[PDB]
Parts: structure tokens; sequence; C-alpha cells
RNA sequence: GGUGCAUGGUUGUCGUCAGCUCGUGUCGUGAGAUGUUGGGUUAAGUCCCGCAACGAGCGCAACCCCUAUUGUUAGUUGCCA
RNA sequence: GAAAGCGGCUCUCUGGCCUGUAACUGACACUGAGGCUCGAAAGCGUGGGGAGCAAACAGGAUUAGAUACCCUGGUAGUCCACGCCGUAAACGAUGAGUGCUAGAUGUAGGGAGCUAUAAGUUCUCUGUAUCGCAGCUAACGCAAUAAGCACUCCGCCUGGG
């Protein structure tokens, strides 16, 4: 059950960030630095991924909602095709806060995402004059915006994966607060000891979101 | 002064305390250089003085400025309200004397991280240049991919 | 200064209490006829007011009435109207009309909700949770914006007192307000309480366009 | 639903421009007398108002101290600002000796009897957080059985 | 008549302001932050970009008359090309 | 440099650290009431030196008024040897000693490597910042030159006038 650092080697995984501003807690994983990027040997970080490659199997077969963001620039596309063959949608845009213990947001972002979205699906659109254009800026525009994806989902999943949390402090806070676990892909710029799992993973590369969030949803398929 | 205008709007009219009234404003006249027009107008009231209603209005020859101001007793709304147009015109000294108060952008590549240089088909890809601006993590130093214009994946590359 | 929702509507933008037309004498069975109103109102005593439009006619009066239900006011089975339009007969003298409707729904009735929370604040209610109450009762009963007033006077006391859940979408500044809307004084030993009840169930309201 | 307890309605204020706004607050604190305590606040204009934020408060942060029957586990503090509160067990059942806002907590958390003045202030809103540490301070038997790694017959 | 810092209701004003708010929520011992900070634009809290946020109002703006372009009516006591 | 403070240049005799070092004493350590010394800034004593500056005061605006800010000046005084006061926001309103420890960080001058066909890096010590782990307080904030965790010498503090 692993798909290793023997692969995972130039699609831009286990290197670090920009060798300033790293964290203390965390270098017992990342050792180098040159050319402006830190790269990470193969000695801790294989079956640390590992790791994930055993939970990410057992958070997924019990049946239960997942959830991916891939807010970050090139891992938007990745949280989508792993959305679709994870089954539950996808967080692709940047985060809203307020978004969990708020329920009418979520709620609204339901009924005017597909419900008022059946007033355009059906005869309301094209009985009202070009003051429904704007109309359809709040809903070609907004719902887009205000996507969210949650309306497949009645209930809190059980991982809150994400590129980033140390671009994403919101979503951590807001899933520590009522008991959600989390699943990331945390590089240097982090300290994920609140995190669950240390995947050493940047994403402006070639396929790094690709590979792990990959076989992440791979094992969410094989979980469902 | 110019010119007054006294009133006792409830009680009747007593020109011993206007009298003081008088010369308070006596004291504006030691504060004027026009005193244009004032105006007394005063009010007091039944139930023991639960209040004292005073009022004088201000029209100087450029600012206008009233007072309808209370205290306990009326002698002490004369008093303590006519201390006020003085302490009013102590506000007014500066606020009337004081009329002077006194290409290609030359810059760095804007990503931050290094980028090696088989991701440059997708950092070319990851912003939407024909080059790749990335400081190459494969190749020591810095490499970018371009776009030949044959259709290939090209290389704007010292190399 | 508030403006008066009904106070720009009744008139010309919904269309008259007294809505017939005249020749000369317009004011005259105009006002008149409104005292008439006031005996209606004033000899419903034992009833509930809801509506009332007297008309005059081309047989010189026609009497539009409204009631807030069938089965008690107009009379143990109707002769109480009767018996008294005949009275009104004897008032003014003049073929004289009934009509029998009431006015559907009176807990959306502005008069016969903040009017009858007003005699039960007569009766001493505490008038938060009548607020809460009934503008909860009609609000749940839809109502797209509403909301209501009351007015202080409690044994020697200052104006008014808050108001609370006055709520809903009343725009009142927009040119779309339809809205039934009452007020009203309660006269006591302690004092009067207005009561402004806001009903917004209908969006618009314009009566003023025919070709 | 828990078993319930206020403590008072605050008096706070919002300065408005051309006033002053009345600011309605308020203090509960909440519990089913087993060991488990909240505490709710509310925010608002009126009364009924601050009961729905007193339990929108007090559902959350309501936590369970190690009732070892009715008692404490030892001789804990509270501290937080002004709020210092030591508590201590001592004999039981015969006389609910605390303070008034916290006679209410070992209600909500069913202890037989303390021994709780308490120093620094008694401004309730750092008493209920001092309680909440001095319920926070307790380790327990089992874990002096358990985590110091060797099950120590003082409790076996 | 008295008693409008005792009365209701009406009532003039700031201000025809563009600002005022509130709910959910988070954060802060607490009042307090959130909307409201935001990028230009507007008359507009206009929308809009980041945003602990989201929504709801109260809104100038939107709906009402009057005049400012043309058809359906055409002689009434008014129009005679 | 304990601070107060210390900046044309050159000599005179002059402390005090740090880097290395066990060569050596073998606990000689830390303090510190008392007592003693030094010590802003003025001023005071005697005697000089007296550019420029400027208390005191004068003249001119200033306004109701100007004994003030501005200007014109201009005394004491500022400087030199030579004695004194002992009080300064003395400050960082943060006593002294030493121990502990996330890091991002300045810069000195050593010790060591270091990078070699000249380059340029890493550790170590005392320094002095800035952010910020933990801890932390009423908050503000502090945080390796702790407002964190300890102990020894001292000192203060008890509601306001």
């Amino acid at each position: 059950s692993v798909i290793s650092m023997k692969q995972l080697l130039e699609a831009g995984v286990h290197f670090g960030h920009q060798t300033r501003r790293w964290n203390p807690k965390m270098k017992p994983y990342i050792f180098t630095e040159r050319n402006g990027i830190h790269v990470i040997d193969l000695q801790k970080t294989v079956k640390l991924v590992d790791d994930a490659y055993n939970y990410v199997k057992n958070a997924s077969q019990e049946g239960a909602v997942v959830l991916f963001v891939g807010t970050k620039k090139q891992a938007a596309e990745a949280v989508k095709e792993e959305a679709l063959r994870a089954g539950q949608y996808y967080v692709n845009h940047r985060w809203l806060g307020g978004m969990l213990t708020n329920w009418n947001t979520i709620q609204t972002r339901v009924t005017r995402l597909k419900e008022i979205n059946k007033m355009e699906e059906e005869g309301t659109f094209e009985v009202l004059p070009k003051k429904e254009v704007v109309l359809l800026n709040k809903e070609r525009e907004r719902l887009e915006k205000f996507i969210g994806g949650i309306a497949d989902m009645p209930r809190i999943p059980d991982v809150m994966y994400i590129v980033d949390p140390h671009a994403e402090q919101i979503a951590v806070k807001e899933a520590k607060t009522l008991g959600i676990p989390v699943v990331a892909m945390v590089d240097t710029n982090a300290d994920p000891e609140p995190i669950d799992v240390v995947i050493p993973a940047n994403d402006d590369a070639i396929r790094a979101v690709k590979l792990i969030t990959a076989k992440m949803a791979d094992a969410i398929i094989e979980g469902r | 002064m110019i010119k007054f205008n006294i009133r006792g709007e409830n009680v009747e009219v007593t020109d011993a305390i206007r009298a003081y009234v008088e010369d308070k404003i006596g004291k504006l006249d030691k504060y004027f250089n026009d005193g244009h027009e004032v105006t007394a107008y005063v009010n007091l009231k039944v139930y023991t003085e639960k209040r004292a209603k005073v009022e004088v209005t201000l029209p100087a020859k450029n600012v206008t400025l009233r007072a309808e101001d209370t205290s306990q007793d009326m002698y002490s709304s004369i008093d303590f309200v006519e201390e006020k147009l003085e302490r009013q015109i102590r506000k007014y000294k500066t606020r009337m004397n004081r009329k002077p108060r006194n290409d290609i952008v030359r810059t760095k590549h804007v990503a931050l991280k290094p980028m090696d240089a088989e991701e440059a088909v997708l950092q070319m890809d990851m912003l939407g240049h024909d080059f790749y601006v990335f400081t190459d993590a494969d190749s020591n130093g810095t490499h970018v991919v371009y776009r030949r214009t044959d259709g290939r994946y090209g290389l704007i590359e010292t190399e | 200064q508030k403006v008066h929702p009904i106070g720009m509507r009744v008139g010309v933008i919904r269309d008259w209490d007294a809505k017939w037309y005249a020749e000369k004498e317009y004011a005259d069975y105009l006002h008149e006829d409104l005292a008439i109103r006031q005996l209606i109102q004033t000899k419903l005593a034992d009833a509930s007011v809801s509506l009332i439009e007297t008309e005059r006619a081309i047989n010189k009066v026609i009497v539009t009435l409204h009631t807030a239900k069938p089965g008690m006011v107009i009379g143990k089975s109707g002769a109480n109207v009767d018996a008294l339009r005949a009275e009104l007969n004897k008032l003014t003298g003049k073929q004289v009309h009934i009509n029998i409707v009431e006015i559907k729904k009176p807990d959306l009735d502005a008069h016969l909700v903040g009017e009858g929370i007003a005699k039960q604040l007569e009766a001493r209610i505490a008038f938060r949770r009548a607020q809460k109450q009934a503008i909860q009762r009609a609000m749940r009963a839809g109502a797209k914006g509403i909301k209501t007033q009351v007015s202080g006077r409690l044994n020697g006391a200052d104006i008014a007192r808050a108001e609370g859940y006055s709520e809903g979408t009343v725009p009142l500044h927009t040119l779309r307000a339809d809205i039934d809307y009452a007020w009203e004084e309660a006269d006591t030993t302690y004092g009067k309480l207005g009561v402004k009840v806001w009903i917004y169930r209908g969006e618009v309201l314009p009566t003023k366009k025919s070709v | 639903e828990f078993e319930e307890r206020v403590v008072s309605i605050n008096r706070v204020t919002k300065v408005v421009k051309g006033g002053r706004r009345l600011r309605f607050a308020a203090l509960v604190v909440v519990g089913d007398r087993n060991g488990r305590v909240g505490f709710g606040t509310g925010k608002a204009q009126e009364v009924p108002e601050a009961i729905r934020k007193a339990i929108e408060a007090a559902k959350k942060n309501l936590i369970t101290v190690p009732m070892v029957g009715t008692t404490l586990p030892h001789e804990a503090l509270g501290v937080f600002g002004g709020g210092k509160i030591l508590l201590k067990p001592a004999v039981e059942g015969a006389g609910v000796a605390a303070g008034g806002a916290v006679r209410a907590v070992l209600e909500l958390a069913g202890v037989a009897d303390v021994t709780s003045k308490s120093l620094g202030s008694n401004t309730p809103i750092n008493v209920v957080r001092a309680t909440v540490d001095g319920l926070t301070q307790l380790k327990r038997a089992e874990e002096v059985a358990a985590l110091r790694g060797k099950s120590v017959s003082d409790f076996a």
C-alpha cells in the first residue's frame, strides 16, 4: 500500500520552501538547501507518508464524508478530480470564514446554489426582463464564488484535507471546534503538531498534489 | 455695546442680577470689538427650582453663539453661564485672533520557492506565461521552458 | 417625522373608502357619511369593527359595510346590522343597505390584532410577550413584513417605551407598501397606549391606473 | 436541556453617537449535578433573549470533573485574574460550604461538601473561569495508578 | 382653565443624511471586534475585493404622479387642415 | 564605563573585560544594613578667561493686555584651575548574584575550523536590538541582554489629599 519516494522525486512533493521563516520544530525531516528550495531525502518521509497510506484507508472504509481543500494555486483541479473519484465534494475557492458552526450560511448556500437555481432551470429565467441578468450576477457569479459544493453533504465530514494550513489558518480552527480530524500537505512553513498528518509537500511544481491527493482519494475509493 | 434684548420669559424682570448680567456682558465689553446684538431669554419654573434655564444669544458682527444653559439657582445660572461666556471667549481667542495657525518593471522574479525545470512545463501552465519564471531545482541555477512555435515543449534556456 | 403608509396610499394610490363620485355635494354626503361611519364604529359597541365603505349611488346611496365575522356581529342571526340598519334609516332617512362580508382572517387585520391586544392591554397583558405573541401569530400566518408600535404612559411616566419584535421587511420609504396598518390610543388612569400595526402580506399597492 | 442556575443579568452599555444604547448581558451556569457544569452569557437587549444566548453559550464548555463519590480529587486552585478560588475537600455531606457563585457549581457538579472561600475578587466573570480552572488542575487516582506508571495502593 | 421635563396622537428639526442597524457565527476576562474593514465609483453601505465571515434590513438609489416622442379616440360647448 | 557619562589630533600611566586556557591556588564564592566613595544639571567660593550664546532687564510687535512665544539687544551664567551642594524621567518609572531553555533574527572581537589557483561559509563568547515558543499579566506587553520557571543578599510598598 505504497506509491513511494522512488516515484515522488521530480513531481515536487518532498521539498521545502524558500529557505527562510522555517520552523524549528520540524527540522528532523527537512535537511538540505540549495538553488532556492529545500530538498527532502527518503529517510523518514517514506514511512511518514505510509502512515497516511494506512489511515486514509482506515477513515475511508467506515463510510463517512471526506473533504479536500485545494485553494492554493496549482492545486484546484486535483481536489476537483479527486473529489469526483472520492465521491464527496471539493473546496476549490478562497476559503470563507464561518463555515461549519453557522448553519444558514451554508444552508442558504444550498438553497440559492441549487434551489433558487431551479428558478434559472425552470420558467422564471425566460419570463423576466434584463433586471434578472444582475440577479444572474448573484446567481451566475455568487454561486461559483460562494460555491461550496456542500449540497451533497448532510453532515460534517470525517477528514479535512488541505493543501496549506499555514495559508489556511481559518478552517483548521473550524475543524478543531467540534472534533473533526484533518489531513494536509504540511511543508516547512507550518508546525503541524496540531495537524494529524505530516506530508512535506508544496504546490507550484507539476504533480505533487496530483500524486498525494490521487492515492488519498484512491484510498477513499477502496474505502467506498 | 450696541443692543440687547433682555427677556425674562416666565418670571418678571429685576435689574439687580440683570444688572449683574449687564456687567458680565460688560466684560464681554472687555472682550468686544463691536457688540453687535445680544438677547437674554431665561426660563424658571415651579416645584422649588427643579431647573434654572437661562439664555443669551450672541450675534456679534462675525460670529453668533447662544447660551441656554442651567443651574439650580437662576442666580447661579447667571453666574456659571456668564462665566461660561467668559470661558467661551477664552475658547474664542485663537478661534478669533489666530487666523494664522502657524516598460518592464525593474524587479526580480515575483515567485518565492524554486521549481525544477520539468516543473517549468507546469510553471508555464501555472500562471499563463509562455516562459516559466522559476529558479531551477533540478538544474543548478535558473532554467525556463519556452514555447517553440512548431508546437512542442520549448526551452528558453541559456542551458 | 414619519410618513404614514396608508396616509399616502388610501386616498388615490389605494382607492377611496368613499368610493363614489358626485357633482356638487360630494364633501357633503362624503363628510356626513363619514359621521355615519362614526355611528357604525360606535354602534358596533357590542361587536367587532373591521372596515366600512359607505357609498352614495345612482339610487343616491349604497352603504358598503364589512364585518370581522358574520356569525356574531351581524346579529343573533343577522338582525343587529339590519335592525340597526333601519335604525340608520331613522337616523338619516334614506334607503339603507346592509353588506354582510367578513374581512377574511382578522388575525391578519391590523384592527383586530392591535386593537384586540390593546383591549388586552386594558386587561393588563405583559406587552412585550403581547408583541411577540400577536406578531408571531400573524408572521406565523404570513405577513411578509410585519411590525407594530406601543406607546408608554404607565401611571405618570414618559412618552413611549421601546417596541420589541418590531420586525419585518416594511420598505416604507419605497413605493411598494401594501400594508394593513392601524393605530390606537388606550385611555386609562395610568395613561394612554398607542398601538400601530404594520401588516405587509401583499407586496404591491398602486390602485390608480385604468384603461 | 440541563439543570439550570442563573448568576446575574449584567450591566453593560453601547455608546452610540447621539446618545446611549442600552446594552444587555447575562451569565448563567447549567449542568446535571453529576460533574458536568456549563455557563452561558447573554449579549442582547432583553431577558429571554439572554436566555436564548445563555443556552447558546451554556450548551458548550460543559466538561466533567472526575467526581470521586460526590467529593473532590484533592485541594485545587483557580487563578484567572482576580478569580482566585481555592477548593478543599473535607468532611462531606454535612453542609454545602461554598460561596454564592460556586455553591451553584458544586450543585451542578454534585459534590457533597466543599470548603471553598475565594481570594482575589468576587467578580463573577472571573469566578466562573477560576472555577473551570479549579476543576482543571485535577489529576485523578486512576491516573496516579495509570498515567504515573504504577498502580499505587494509596488508591489501588 | 391650570398641569405638553406628567398626558397619547400629530407635530418642526438635524438630514433628502448616506449613513444607521440587527441576526447567525467567531474572537476577546469583559464591554468590545463581524457586517461596517475592502478596490475604484457613485448621489448611494452604489458594487466589490481581500476579508471571520455570512445574511437580514433601514435605506438615497427601486416602485408613484407631472412634463418632455409616437400610435389606438376624431367632434362636445372645444379642433377647421 | 556601575552609571553619571565619554568623539580634532599626539604623548604620559591608567583601570576593566571577553576569547582561549587547568599552569596554579583549592571554594578563596555571592553578596551587603552600617560606614565609605563617585556622581547629572544648575548654583555657590576664590582667581582668571572673556568669541558666540543666553537668565535679569530694556526697546519693538502682540492684543483687552504682554512682565510670554518673534525681533533687536543684553547682565548673571555658560569656558579654565580651584572647593561644595547630593538633589535629576537616576529611566527602561524594570535592584544584585547565578541556573534553566523554541527559534527568525543585529553587530563587535577573538577562538576554532572554513572556501581555495585570489572567493566565502560553520561553530563558540561577552555585547546590544526587532519579531515572536512556552511561560506570562488587569491589560498593555516581556521573552535570552525574560514582565517565565528557582534560590542568597538587600531594599521599598500599604486608600487619598
